[PDB]
């Protein structure tokens, strides 16, 4: 035993997407406030979400300063005010590398031209949380050769649906002339073994 | 929206469901396959999570699945851009921006002090020697 | 210090060499030109309370040059809540009977203000240990000051971080573990009562004082540092203090 009032956050997780970073955890605060801080292996800690009674943290604009870097987090409790209980309490959070664990966002369609018996299908470039002096750097921007992005496409008399990829935002396929094609794509970063996919994009038609 | 008359007129994925909605099986009636229905289902079937304009002080909502992201201004922060970082000014952030000592002043502005030896600058956060050796200097490298 | 470097002359200008008799006796900081900080546990043994001489800008121990700086060790003020023998408390305020004189080789660390060492300092990862303490544990003392960049760790993960062993001194809310527990580097017998100090942009303040170990450098081990933030006030309202006739005086604690 130690003190009084509160008790240590547990269950903290890490939810991000295309570097948008919020760190999550458990439980709802009752008499208790919370206070995030984090750092790399080796630099100071930086604290974020002073004194909130939410149960998660962006962590966003700490991360995005160096995605390939390993951040820890720890979520301190904090009696609310008076209730000093007769070093904080925290709790340290699983270790998390953006470049390694972000999920890949879910990709978008920008256009399909036809070319005689060829049709090229363009993928809008993902916009990320990393920023290059007042834009939002892509995808593509951040994670160059590792990125590919894959695309699903089928007839319809068609009995199977082919794929393709890219080393860029562009595929350049065979159809068959006439027949009307549908595509999904999908971004991948071939070099993970876990969570190297992001969701299907919304599918397209010609029609 | 299936209304005698319209169910005359082809299949048509554009018609019966980017512009009157379908359900699962008038999408898969027009994609055949159910592996290829789900795909097109996983996405069309999510919902734009952005409809509540999650977004505030101006950031930008971007959809996912069951989710959605929000792309923030430069001065704001947070799932939906709702932290300020104009209003965190405090001592525990980053000792407040001062230089050495930070003083938290609810209802007004923290303010910045300095260790004897040193006095505060005219920019109120940095502080400058006021004799020969203040403590904490290192001469040789200084 | 065990793994260390050269802390080159003139680069830790506060730190202190405390002799009795002539002899080594500890490490320690000066925090003005009159007053050193330095630990309670390296008194103990004090019979001589007369021969006590504070020794700033010192470097090389096989060698004297116009940088050194002697003084007589006026006062020795401890904690009263501090037990001989044991870790708690450990820090001791000496007044220097003459004060010494301020040089590109004798600077005191600043002494910070408790609320910024609890809420701003505390969080700076690295501090510099340093001292002529044991090379390693049980080796030979150094002979030029040596000084070792540390991690700092909350205690909690100090705790969850070291191997358990049956009988040794709680961490209290005086001290705080620093250093790495791979065996490789930490302070040592012999740099006892010596600074653990903290930069902090621009400027160097004193946050610890060399104080305890499980040997030293040992597998599944840290370094354990007297917390100075907890002593700030005792030591101001001390500093402002009229000297007592003996030289051990026991101040109450708060
Ligand atoms: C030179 C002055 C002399 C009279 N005083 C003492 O010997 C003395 C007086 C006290 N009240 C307490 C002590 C004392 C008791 N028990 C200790 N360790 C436990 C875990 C076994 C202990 O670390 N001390 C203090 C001490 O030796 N200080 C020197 C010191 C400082 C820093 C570190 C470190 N960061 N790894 C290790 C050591 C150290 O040498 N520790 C040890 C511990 C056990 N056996 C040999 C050496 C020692
Ligand atoms: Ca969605
Ligand atoms: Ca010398
Ligand atoms: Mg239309």
């Amino acid at each position: 035993s130690g003190t009084t009032n509160t008790v240590a956050a547990y269950n903290l997780t890490w939810k991000s997407t295309n570097f948008k970073t919020i760190l999550e955890w458990e439980p709802k605060p009752v008499n208790q406030v919370y206070t995030v801080q984090i750092s790399t292996k080796s630099g100071d800690w930086k604290s974020k979400c002073f004194y909130t009674t939410d149960t998660e943290c962006d962590l966003t604009d700490e991360i995005v300063k160096d995605v390939k870097q390993t951040y820890l987090a720890r979520v301190f409790s904090y009696p609310a005010g008076n209730v000093e209980s007769t070093e904080p309490l925290y709790e340290n959070s699983p270790e998390f590398t953006p470049y390694l664990e972000t999920n890949l966002g879910q990709p978008t369609i920008q256009s399909f031209e036809q070319v005689g018996t060829k049709v090229n299908v363009t993928v809008e470039d993902e916009r990320t949380l990393v920023r290059r002096n007042n834009t939002f750097l892509s995808l593509r921007d951040v994670f160059g050769k590792d990125l590919i992005y894959t695309l699903y496409y089928w007839k319809s008399s068609s009995s199977g649906k082919k794929t393709a990829k890219t080393n860029t935002n562009e595929f350049l396929i065979d159809v068959d002339k006439g027949e009307n094609y549908c595509f999904s794509v999908q971004a991948v970063i071939p070099s993970r073994t876990v969570n190297r996919k992001s969701t299907d994009s919304p599918v397209e038609c010609m029609g | 929206a299936n209304a005698f008359l319209e169910e005359l007129r082809p299949g048509s994925l554009e018609r019966e469901c980017k512009e009157e909605q379908c359900s699962f099986e008038e999408a898969r009636e027009i994609f055949k396959d159910a592996e290829r229905t789900k795909l097109f289902w996983i996405s069309y079937s999510d919902g734009d999570q952005c409809a509540s304009s999650p977004c505030q002080n101006g950031g930008s909502c971007k959809d996912q699945l069951q989710s959605y992201i929000c792309f923030c201004l430069p001065a704001f922060e947070g799932r939906n851009c709702e932290t300020h970082k104009d209003d965190q000014l405090i001592c525990v952030n980053e000792n407040g921006g001062c230089e050495q000592y930070c003083s938290d002043h609810t209802g007004t502005k923290r303010s910045c002090r300095c260790h004897e030896g040193y006095s505060l600058l005219a920019d109120g956060v940095s502080c400058t020697p006021t004799v020969e050796y203040p403590c904490g200097k290192i001469p040789i490298l200084e | 210090i065990v793994g260390g470097k050269v802390c080159p002359k003139g680069e830790c200008p506060w730190q202190v060499l405390l002799l009795v008799n002539g002899a080594q006796l500890c490490g320690g900081t000066l925090i003005n030109t009159i007053w050193v900080v330095s630990a309670a546990h390296c008194f103990d043994k004090i019979k001589n309370w007369r021969n006590l001489i504070a020794v700033l800008g010192e470097h090389d121990l096989s060698e004297h040059d116009g940088d050194e700086q002697s003084r007589r060790v006026a006062q020795v003020i401890i904690p009263s809540t501090y037990v001989p023998g044991t870790t708690n408390h450990d820090i001791a305020l000496l007044r220097l009977h003459q004060p010494v004189v301020l040089t590109d080789h004798v600077v005191p660390l600043c002494l910070p203000e408790r609320t910024f060492s609890e809420r701003t300092l505390a969080f700076v990862r690295f501090s510099l240990v340093s001292g002529w303490g044991q090379l390693l544990d049980r080796g030979a003392t150094a002979l030029e000051l040596m000084v070792l960049n540390v991690p700092r760790l909350m205690t909690q993960d100090c705790l969850q971080q070291s191997r358990k062993v049956g009988d040794s001194p709680n961490i209290t809310e005086y001290m705080f573990c620093a250093g790495y527990s791979d065996g490789s580097k930490d302070s040592c017998k012999g740099d006892s009562g010596g600074p653990h100090a903290t930069h902090y942009r621009g400027t160097w303040y004193l946050t610890g004082i060399v104080s305890w170990g499980q040997g030293c450098a040992t597998v599944g081990h840290f370094g354990v540092y007297t917390r100075v933030s907890q002593y700030i006030e005792w030591l101001q309202k001390l500093m402002r203090s009229e000297p007592r006739p003996g030289v051990l005086l026991r101040a109450p604690f708060p």
